[PDB]
């Protein structure tokens, strides 16, 4: 036509939901049988400005039934906006952590350091499954207080989950909050209208290195 | 290796080319009904990262331990109580089923003891 | 070079550089020959015609022949969009057509 971009693929929905577990996310029942996806299983789901998120989505009706809504914490953590779109993948993360990681944010912490003995550490990352991910700014439970914690990167393919007996081992530096939402200029095709034909553009100019270096038959 | 409290856990003892023999016997020891939903159940095994889909519609936990032993015969002494992705539940109860026990298509993470 | 009067004139006297000659544009059936020789390795929708858009196409160089051809193999890659991934299907039916042509041609720089 003339102007075939800006399209949206056979590509799944982003909301919000309500829930209270923030590595469990919860996606519809129906696009579970469709998807084939399991109950329990974890998979990516993947947001904009080069960020995905890895959580376990169960079955749960508490979110929508057609659109597949998660946490405001993952929403901060996928720097997504509300309304847009997640690509669905099963292919499994399930490898254990293994070394020091994270990073202290002293907002609301108990023990402030911390390092490898901790309330959110041994009782609470314990026996949960959560995959821990490179940037993983979470805000969980554990140590009596809202705990925000950054963690820097993981080592084994950088989503991956913790285990059950291993206790995740811990960095000790006093860092503060930042300001992900701007620092690394983040913002992409949401934050600039100028001209969006030219935008279109721009991308068609830049479809034959992105994804497709084959198509120059 | 650093002297923990977590258990010691144990390698792949069976072959590379023995892991894709078992799991075609594994396959072939349980049977498929057509005349019935069948539902498909991931084990997190703790050895790799291996899950294996292939079940019935109606098996036991006992059944799924049958399916671990002709999964992995060096898994049949090593003693595992298996796990759900938080409603904060331990899976007892070796003879009871899929149905009874809300185990349609959910994932049961292998722990072991 | 581009220009000749740029060239220093010490360099044209009769010891050096003498005998000039100018590439210049083609004619019409210049440029219906630029667009068969350019156009071999692409498979073209067979309802083209190659000398109308010749034709249609005054005091244009070769290399803007070239880019007219790219931009027409980029109006066939859009107009028939497809998936994300290889997505095979669109690989044995590429087809530019003479319109694709005239739509390339009016967003042309000459």
């Amino acid at each position: 036509a003339i102007l075939k971009q800006k399209n949206r693929p056979n590509r799944l929905i982003v909301d919000e939901a309500i829930n209270e577990d923030n590595s469990v996310v919860s996606l519809s029942q129906p696009k579970m049988d469709e998807l084939q996806l399991f109950r329990g299983d974890t998979v990516l789901l993947k947001g904009k400005k080069r960020r995905e998120a890895v959580c376990i989505v169960l079955s749960d009706d508490t979110c929508s039934d057609e659109k597949i809504r998660m946490n405001r914490v993952v929403r901060n953590n996928l720097r997504v906006r509300l309304g847009d779109v997640i690509s669905i993948q099963p292919c499994p993360d399930v490898k254990y952590g293994k070394r020091i990681h994270v990073l202290p944010i002293d907002d609301t912490v108990e023990g402030i350091t911390g390092n490898l003995f901790e309330v959110y550490l041994k009782p609470y990352f314990l026996e949960a499954y959560r995959p821990i991910r490179k940037g993983d700014i979470f805000l969980v439970h554990g140590g009596m207080r809202a705990v925000e914690f950054k963690v820097v990167e993981t080592d084994p393919s950088p989503y991956c989950i913790v285990a059950p007996d291993t206790v995740i081992h811990c960095e000790g530096e006093p860092i503060k909050r930042e300001d992900e939402e701007e620092s690394l200029n983040e913002v992409g095709y949401d934050d600039i209208g100028g001209c969006r034909k030219q935008l279109a553009q721009i991308k068609e100019m830049v479809e034959l290195p992105l994804r497709h270096p084959a198509l120059f038959k | 290796q650093k002297l923990g409290s977590t258990a010691p856990q144990v390698l792949n003892t069976s072959s590379p080319a023995q892991q894709a023999e078992n799991e075609a016997k594994a396959s072939s020891s349980i049977l498929i009904n057509e005349a019935e939903p069948t539902t498909n159940i991931q084990i997190r095994l703790a050895d790799g990262g291996r899950l294996v889909q292939k079940f019935n519609h109606s098996h036991r936990i006992s059944d799924i331990r049958l399916f671990i032993v002709d999964a992995r015969p060096a898994m049949a002494a090593t003693s595992f109580v298996l796990m759900t992705t938080f409603p904060n539940k331990e899976l007892a109860d070796e003879n009871q089923t899929l149905k009874e026990a809300n185990l349609l298509n959910a994932v049961i993470v292998q722990r072991l003891t | 070079t581009n220009r000749p009067n740029s060239i220093d004139p010490a360099l044209r006297r009769f010891g050096r550089f003498d005998r000039e000659v100018d590439i210049g544009i083609p004619d019409a059936t210049g440029r219906l020959e630029i667009l068969q020789i350019h156009t071999k390795n692409m498979k073209l929708a067979d309802d083209v015609d190659l000398e109308q858009v010749a034709n249609e196409t005054h005091g244009h160089v070769g290399a803007d022949l070239a880019a007219l051809c790219s931009e027409a193999a980029l109006q066939a890659i859009r107009k028939k969009m497809d998936l994300i991934d290889i997505d095979a299907e669109v690989m044995n039916s590429l087809a530019v057509t003479m319109d694709d042509f005239r739509w390339a041609l009016s967003q042309s720089n000459p």
